[PDB]
């Protein structure tokens, strides 16, 4: 659906992963874990 | 794989008011599809072994939120613990709930009457590979029992079809996810006396 909502909801997930365990790109087109990962 | 962590960990202690329903929320993120379950009291650590299926499925990443509703007045402090499992990993967070100093209601008896639905088990984020299948839950606490309806990313209601069905337990099954699928799906849980809703974000990842 909306690019905005995807981005909001994307960062909300990403917030957790990067610390321990671009948004626009992957909200407009499907990315893969490698690219998504380069959020940190 | 394999990893598992909390994203919303419950507070360790709570103070019950007289007559008021507590909802302990625990939320977590991890590889594949984490499973949460709650236990009451002190469980010896050896005791899990309480796992419910150990069946081999995906490279998905899920963020799943489960809540425990206490709707009766405790006559004595009690602990509720939520247990997370996925792959070879297990984690947990415990909360002690403390009874009121004084109470107008009977201890240990469930507040009577109807009750607004509450969605107690739901996925926040569910990322999986293209063409894979995903099954998004919605579980509920409701008296009377609650009807479940789902909407798609465009916010249209979902009806049964070749790629979408809602299962008997309210989970929504989406088959062969395509990029057109990415978005939010909303579970609407409803009864005579009210409603609740939850939102799940589906990101179909590439190759």
């Amino acid at each position: 659906g909306p690019e905005t909502l995807c981005g909001a909801e994307l960062v909300d997930a990403l917030q957790f992963v990067c610390g321990d365990r671009i948004v626009d790109e992957c909200c407009f087109r499907s990315c893969d874990l490698r690219r998504l990962e380069m959020y940190c | 794989a394999d990893w598992l962590k909390f994203t919303k960990t419950p507070p360790t202690k709570l103070q019950q008011a007289d007559g008021a329903t507590i909802e302990i929320v625990c939320e977590m993120m991890g590889s594949q599809v984490p499973s949460i379950q709650w236990v009451v009291g002190h469980l010896p650590r050896s005791e899990l072994d309480d796992l419910d299926s150990n069946q081999v499925a995906p490279s998905a990443i899920v963020r799943v939120r489960s809540s425990h509703i206490i709707d009766h007045v405790l006559s004595e402090a009690r602990t509720y613990t939520c247990v997370g499992r996925t792959g070879s990993k297990t984690i947990y967070a415990s909360t002690v709930v403390h009874p009121p100093r004084s109470s107008r209601l009977t201890p240990e008896k469930t507040y009577p009457g109807a009750q607004k639905p509450r969605i107690i088990y739901t996925e926040k984020t569910h990322l999986d590979l293209m063409g894979s299948n995903i099954q998004l839950p919605c579980r509920v606490h409701a008296r009377p029992r609650a009807e479940i309806t789902w909407l798609n990313n465009e916010n249209k209601e979902i009806v049964q079809g070749h790629r979408h069905r809602v299962l008997a337990n309210g989970d929504l099954l989406i088959s062969e996810i395509k990029w057109e699928d990415m978005g939010n799906y909303k579970c609407i849980a409803r009864n005579v006396v009210g409603k609740d809703t939850a939102d799940t974000f589906v990101y179909p990842v590439l190759n």
